[PDB]
């Protein structure tokens, strides 16, 4: 049972910025990591799998990179409807282990 | 056009088990596994395990054990969980499929089924 | 005639202790074998494709797509040893006799017997079972070898084990040719690679007919089917096996200082140090001659790379293994790796009283001391000094091609001239007992499947049919599905495979290995309450021989 660390619960941005979300793993996924965007009341959407690849329909603005243990997700424009709940999921080994969550919120 | 269809908001009480669905639709049911996720509130997405309709092949996880067995449906193209349970794991279970890949990153995800059990 | 029995039913074995040393093992065996009609009058071609287990990334391993052709025609399979010795008939050939040798093969079906089933139902829904005195058994002895060999113990569908119970046959079907490619992968990788279903290739293309390739008898019910005794030749099985490595070879070293009080830590002690001793090292440039670097004939066993998926024309498989290591450093839950795992049912090994889909299973760990332990090999540098540094020695801890749970030893082969090794065992009562030569120019050595492999020819496989029992409403020009009168047939099998074996002798002063019976399996051999059999699994080498 690998455990999965996000690096903060909530991340303040402003809309145009550029955001760094960090998943930290205990043991090394080579890549083996999926990025789940997840406005609330709502089912999660896949945008990133294996770490780098960009899944069919999911624009631009999001990338992602990582190998090992330490994985970053990257949005290079925030905007309004890119504020929502951001979660790190493995797909290395059973049992898949999603992360805690990450809130983009607003630098108030 | 690949969709999955969850069943509606449950109220059970504290003793005993009700069984979700997850009816599947547009795409050809027997290819691919359904994963079920349950989402708590405060400690995220759990995933619970996965069922193949080809001759039911499940897996779980350890601490879903003796609490929930996945059943599908052939020729109706539906999924089932009972929970047996059901003693404080008021969530929202989802219904998960894997995707065009082939990584165990779920790409279409049911609409969320609210179990709430309480006194 | 109707009334008239055409067969004897016999299922002893009988030793015949013929001259010095040689015994005659004749082993009976016959069956009461249950065939009912085929559910389609057809040859299909059928292809098996599954993608939703080898399309998932992560499990290349548990593919099984082939294409194949399921045919209306069933086989009679007794090529187990079970069929034949019950336990307590091993049990005197394993621990009596040292060599074995596989001499002729009968076949016959007897008491034929068809019946058709109608349903009356006015309102019960139950059957009515009558004769049918003038309904034919369709039986094609494959005596030429024109039909693929399937040999029907690998899928645990044989003739039963019990001499009381009813069997039936297995509805045979053979390999279809099919082109496929599965690019491999884990969990981790980007992307998607590839894994087509092609097609097949039109120059490989086979199709065989029991009809066109057979002469089919057909049986009535009082009508007898014998074939003729097929004389084998084999080269003979040795029940004894080997527990030298490649380090129990040839002179010990000269113990020139005796240990003076017996006990548990007094060992004896070679008097002259590593570099100062006589002896051939093959080494060639140390003058360490000591218990491991000693020069030896040749090289037991071989090394070869462990759950390693070649690929061809039509999909990944594991290379075989011919590999055995008992007790010492095999723990319980990884014993080995080349060792057979079996699976089986009700008919065959498991006890009859379990209600469950799930089969039975053994791991048969070899009593031979032939293998490999993975875990002490290393390869060294050539200069060979005094205690190895990291950068000069290869161990199984460090990471090959940078995958930490990958050696080198996963992917090592010493399979050289000097290697030598040793058949497989028998596996009672699961393992097939003769197995078919392969038709190339450059013949394997062995076979890890049998003991015996039958060079020249094989014996001809037995197929049964029961033949069309048609309606009057019959037209062969509508393409719906033919309709038949709902016929079975209850026919007698009866088998003699004759064996040659040489009873041991008593080469050393300490009793040897035997398989007996005692307080926590007497249950294994005998029925429990409800009729509930079971034969449990027994090694066939139980005695030891000297390699050298």
């Amino acid at each position: 049972d690998i455990v999965m660390t996000q690096s903060h619960k909530f991340m303040s941005t402003s809309v145009g910025d550029r955001v760094s979300i960090t998943c930290k793993a205990s043991q090394d996924v080579n890549t083996a990591l999926a990025w789940y965007q997840q406005i609330p009341g709502q089912s999660p959407k896949l945008l990133i799998y294996s770490a780098s690849n960009r899944y069919t329909g999911v624009p631009d603005r999001f990338t992602a990179s990582g190998s090992g243990t330490d994985f970053t997700f990257t949005i290079s424009s925030v905007q309004a409807e890119d504020l929502a709940l951001y979660y790190c999921q493995q797909h290395y080994t059973t049992p898949w282990t999603f992360g805690g969550g990450t809130k983009l919120e607003i630098k108030r | 056009a690949v969709h999955l269809q969850g069943t509606e908001l449950v109220k059970p009480g504290a003793s005993a088990g009700v069984k979700l669905s997850c009816k599947a639709s547009g795409y050809t049911f027997t290819n691919y596994d359904m994963n079920w996720v349950r989402q708590r509130p405060e400690q995220g997405l759990e995933w619970i395990g996965w069922i193949f309709p080809g001759d039911g092949s499940t897996r779980y996880n350890e601490k879903f054990k003796g609490k929930a067995t996945l059943t599908t449906d052939k020729s109706s193209s539906t999924a089932y969980q009972l929970n047996r349970l059901t003693s404080e794991d008021s969530a929202v279970y989802f219904c998960a499929r894997r995707g065009s890949h082939g990584s165990y990153s779920f790409a279409y995800w049911g609409q969320g089924t609210l179990v709430t059990v309480s006194g | 005639g109707v009334g008239i029995s055409t067969g004897t039913f016999n299922n002893q074995t009988e030793f015949k202790f013929l001259e010095n040393g040689w015994v005659e093992i004749t082993a009976n065996s016959s069956r009461l074998v249950h065939l009912n009609m085929p559910e389609s009058e057809n040859y299909r071609r059928v292809v098996v494709n599954n993608m939703d287990k080898t399309a998932v990334n992560g499990n290349m391993a548990l593919d099984d797509i082939h294409a194949q052709i399921v045919t209306p025609w069933s086989l009679v399979d007794a090529n187990a040893w079970g069929v034949w010795f019950n336990p307590g008939d091993w049990q005197l050939i394993v621990n009596t006799m040292s060599e074995l040798h596989l001499v002729s093969f009968e076949q016959e079906i007897f008491n034929v017997v068809l019946k058709t089933v109608s349903e009356s139902a006015t309102q019960p829904p139950t059957k009515v079972y009558n004769n049918d005195l003038t309904a034919s058994l369709m039986v094609a002895l494959d005596s030429n070898n024109t039909m693929p060999f399937t040999p029907a113990a690998m899928r645990s569908e044989t003739l039963g084990f019990y001499p009381w119970k009813p069997t039936i046959p297995t509805p045979w079907r053979y390999y279809f040719q099919w082109d496929r490619t599965l690019i491999p992968s884990h969990t981790g990788t980007s992307g998607t690679p590839t894994n087509i279903y092609h097609g097949t290739d039109p120059d490989d293309v086979q199709f065989y007919t029991i009809e066109n390739s057979v002469p089919v008898h057909l049986l009535r019910t009082g009508d007898e089917f014998a074939t003729g005794t097929f004389f084998f030749d084999c080269k003979p099985c040795r029940l004894t096996h080997t527990w030298q490595t490649n380090r129990a070879l040839g002179l010990p070293p000269f113990l020139n200082s005796l240990p003076q009080s017996e006990g548990a830590t007094n060992f004896g002690d070679i008097g002259v140090q590593q570099d100062k001793r006589r002896g051939v090292t093959q080494m060639g440039n140390t003058n360490y001659i000591t218990e491991a670097t000693i020069m030896r004939p040749a090289e037991v066993g071989y090394s070869a790379p462990y759950y390693s998926f070649e690929a061809s024309t039509q999909g990944p498989f594991k290379t075989p293994i011919a590999a055995g290591r008992g007790g010492a450093q095999t723990d319980e839950n990884q014993a080995a790796d080349g060792n057979p795992r079996y699976a089986f049912g009700r008919q065959h090994g498991q006890k009859t009283t379990t209600t469950g889909e799930t089969p039975e299973r053994f791991t048969y760990i070899a009593h031979q001391d032939t293998g490999r332990y993975p875990e002490g090999d290393w390869i060294q540098n050539i200069n060979f000094n005094l205690p190895v540094t990291n950068d000069n020695v290869l161990l199984p801890t460090d990471p090959i091609g940078g995958k930490t749970g990958i050696n080198y030893t996963n992917i090592f082969n010493t399979y050289g001239p000097l290697t030598a090794l040793n058949n497989v065992p028998p596996v009672y009562p699961n393992g097939q007992i003769w197995d078919k030569e392969f038709d190339t120019d450059l013949k394997p050595r062995l076979h890890v499947n049998a003991p015996f492999v039958c060079q020249n020819n094989c014996p001809g496989q037995l197929f049964v049919k029961v033949a069309p029992n048609l309606t009057n409403e019959y037209d062969p020009d509508a393409s719906a599905n033919m309709s038949r009168i709902v016929t079975y047939s209850d026919f007698w099998w009866k088998g003699k495979l004759v064996f040659k074996a040489k009873l041991r002798a008593s080469h050393t002063w300490n009793p040897i290995q035997q398989m007996s019976i005692n307080v926590d399996n007497q249950f294994n051999y005998v029925p429990s309450n409800i009729g509930g059999m079971k034969i449990v699994y027994e090694k066939s080498q139980l005695a030891p021989r000297k390699l050298y």
